[PDB]
């Protein structure tokens, strides 16, 4: 059926497992000895032509698919360079992996609507980026290149298309006391696999996120579309607080914002129109970076939480 | 990357897509030339700059029809060596060292088509619409039922139904529905082919033979596909540095690490009353020579009078922004914001080390303080007297 099935595959826990396509490169040998420090489950890796041999202590396979077969592992995190990373995508949607997190920037946009015309005619594989940061369950589960020193276990559940912008918010949150029940950085990419919608439908379906960060940028629609969601699905009564911020109101129009999808054209994409289109959805936008905390706090504190 | 008006058109012209006959002039003498080879008549010039605006010699407008190759020189004159002053350039503009001198088109009818990857649609869309020769944004909040959009399915390609249909809709007459359902079809190939981000024609003509045509050529290219389109991006140092820079009206510095973060910085500098200079991110892996040329490319323009760089990790990171201050003799204040692994021994570092650089914790107060200290500066400057900054502990 619909590729919002795999939704329910952003909330990685404790029994994630989770392989490293790139396994042998600088960038993906560097951020795996992490994986293992922080205490995720990184069982293996793939590298073509270095099948067989043992990484960090670990199995290196040659496919995707003869890794998930000998580990059981229901993640993968990609650190493929871009001239193939759209193809490491497409060999963890065939293999069926639950979730897979394209940390990748720079996949040239066509590939990525190649991957975007499969991943939308299949339920099995759920992709997170790519150009994003990952998905974090802070204390259980890491997959991604975020810092997991400045994660603390919360009730705060965030969503953002920047990197050290939700750093950033996870920081503030933190500071407040407050934490974070689940972090996923969607990305900064035009075409990716999950957008702020089907976050939103995790967090408000989780008991343990009692209130959402929504960061956005300029480029696109889905920040207006997440407005339009959470008017029909979080109004009313025993409605969740969603805090949110969207940067490029300074931004020039149609210049790239080093992100491939921070772009003002044709009159579209522009950041006043979001935040009017989330003010209007019942969602407080903070106007300062530096107050994301804050707001979420007294937005709290108004509702005695 | 995009290229100059020119270097499109002779793209479509490799491709079969009939174009206006134009030649490039680099000088006043050649445009002579040029026009004089195209009949001494109707002749357009079209400034090259990477349109209706004005140029710093006074003349409004980029293109210009002249009927005299003494006239296609002296118009180009004013525009050849000329900057020209747009809306999308700010206070600053662009240079223009070339003109194209093409021939002048009767056009019975025009068009607006666009080939572009759209989100809503996850992959290319044709755009086609009967007001043509017209911008495009204001006709979409007229007249939205004039813009008609056609999906392309991105692994079985275009289909000659879908452009033969598109142009019956546009309002073409069916003689030569299939001349531009062609083109069409080529431009589809050139959108592909060229990992084009949009292509887009306004606009595309009917000739007063009834030929199709077409006038302009507006191509953006997928800068992450540089490295498969070696033609394409073989046609100011930020580049020759890498780093993700544009420069801005602004008289703020702007160093920051994420493309996020940095439109943050520039956002939370305007809302403290400040006015952002640059966009730049350095990202990850940063080297010493990143934030050297960064400091560089900030400072290399004379109306910067403070620096705010903002960078979420500490003393690696701060040791190679004291080596760039000292080097390139900064001056004017700068506003360090450092988080992440040693914020107590790189803040100690940068105050127990000589130069006059400020450090902060929270990100409004790093804003504020850049902001004051450029009013300072501001105020020093009208005041005519030089101010020099001593720093708490």
């Amino acid at each position: 059926m619909s590729y919002t099935a795999s939704r329910q595959h952003l909330y990685v826990d404790k029994n994630t497992k989770i392989i490293c396509q790139g396994f042998t490169g600088k960038q993906g040998t560097f951020h795996s000895q992490q994986a293992l420090e922080y205490g995720t489950k990184l069982v293996g890796g793939t590298t073509p032509g270095k099948g067989g041999q043992t990484h960090l202590g670990l199995p290196v396979f040659n496919t995707v698919k003869e890794a998930k077969e000998q580990t059981g592992a229901t993640a993968s995190v990609i650190y493929v360079p871009p001239p193939f990373a759209a193809a490491a995508i497409n060999e963890a949607i065939e293999a069926e992996i639950p979730l897979v997190v394209c940390i990748t920037e720079g996949i040239p946009q066509q590939d990525m609507v190649r991957v975007k015309h499969k991943l939308l005619r299949q339920e099995k594989t759920r992709l997170i980026g790519p150009n994003c940061p990952g998905v974090i369950n802070p204390g259980e589960c890491k997959i991604g290149i975020m810092p997991g020193h400045i994660h603390k276990k919360g009730r705060i559940g965030i969503v953002s298309r920047s990197g050290t912008l939700t750093y950033e918010a996870v920081h503030q949150t933190t500071q407040v006391g407050l934490g974070q029940s689940l972090c996923v950085g969607i990305g900064g990419d035009p075409f990716n696999g999950t957008d702020f919608i089907d976050c939103l439908e995790i967090f408000l379906n989780d008991s343990a996120t009692e209130g959402i960060i929504l960061i956005g940028e300029i480029g696109g629609n889905a920040e207006e579309n997440a407005a339009e969601f959470l008017k029909q699905h979080n109004s009313g009564p025993n409605s969740k607080p969603v805090v949110s911020f969207i940067a490029g109101l300074t931004a020039p129009p149609g210049r790239r914002m080093g992100h491939a999808g921070a772009i003002i054209a044709g009159g579209k994409g522009g950041a006043k129109e979001k935040i009017s289109a989330l003010q209007s959805a019942g969602v407080v936008v903070s106007m300062s970076p530096a107050q994301l905390g804050t707001t979420i706090y007294k937005e709290f504190e108004k509702r005695k939480m | 990357l995009s290229l100059h008006e020119y270097m499109s058109m002779e793209l479509l012209q490799e491709a079969g897509v009939s174009v206006p006959k134009g030649y490039v002039a680099k000088s006043p003498d050649e445009a002579y030339a040029i026009a004089k080879k195209l009949g001494s008549k109707d002749v357009v010039i079209k400034a090259q700059v990477l349109g209706k605006g004005t140029f710093e010699s006074g003349l409004k407008g980029g293109v210009k029809i002249v009927f005299s190759p003494e006239e296609a020189k002296a118009v180009s004159s004013q525009m050849i060596g000329k900057k020209l002053f747009t809306k999308q350039t700010g206070e600053k503009g662009r240079i223009c060292n070339q003109v194209l001198v093409c021939e002048r088109k009767y056009p019975r009818r025009e068009y607006y088509f666009a080939i572009t990857m759209e989100r809503s649609f996850q992959g290319p869309v044709l755009i086609g619409s009967s007001h043509g020769g017209v911008n495009i944004e204001d006709v979409a909040a007229e007249s939205p039922e004039a813009i008609i959009k056609e999906p392309i399915d991105i692994e079985e390609g275009i289909k000659k139904e879908q452009a033969l249909q598109l142009a019956q809709k546009m309002g073409f007459p069916p003689n030569i529905v299939e001349s531009a359902a062609e083109n069409m079809v080529k431009l589809y190939s050139l959108f592909l082919k060229y990992d084009a981000t949009m292509i887009e024609i306004n606009p595309m003509v009917e000739d007063s033979d009834g030929a199709v045509l077409c006038m302009d050529a507006k191509i953006n290219f997928d800068s992450n596909s540089a490295y498969r389109q070696k033609k394409i991006f073989d046609l100011k140092d930020a580049a020759k540095a890498n780093l993700n820079y544009i420069g801005l009206d602004g008289n703020i510095g702007c160093l920051v690490n994420g493309a996020g973060l940095a439109m943050a910085t520039m956002d939370i500098i305007k809302l403290h009353g400040g006015t952002p200079a640059n966009f730049l991110d350095v990202g990850g892996g940063a080297t010493v020579h990143q934030v050297t040329e960064a400091f560089k490319l900030i400072t290399s323009d004379k109306k910067v009078l403070a620096i705010l760089v903002n960078i979420f990790g500490c003393d690696v990171i701060a040791q190679g922004i004291v080596m760039a201050v000292k080097d390139l003799e900064i001056k004017i204040p700068v506003v360090v914001r450092l988080q992440g692994t040693r914020v107590d021994d790189a803040k100690a570092l940068i105050a127990d080390s000589g130069l006059k650089i400020l450090a902060c914790d929270d990100l409004d107060e790093a804003a504020r303080m850049v902001v004051k200290l450029s009013e300072i500066v501001t105020l020093a400057k009208q005041a005519h007297v030089d101010v020099k900054f001593q720093l708490p502990i």
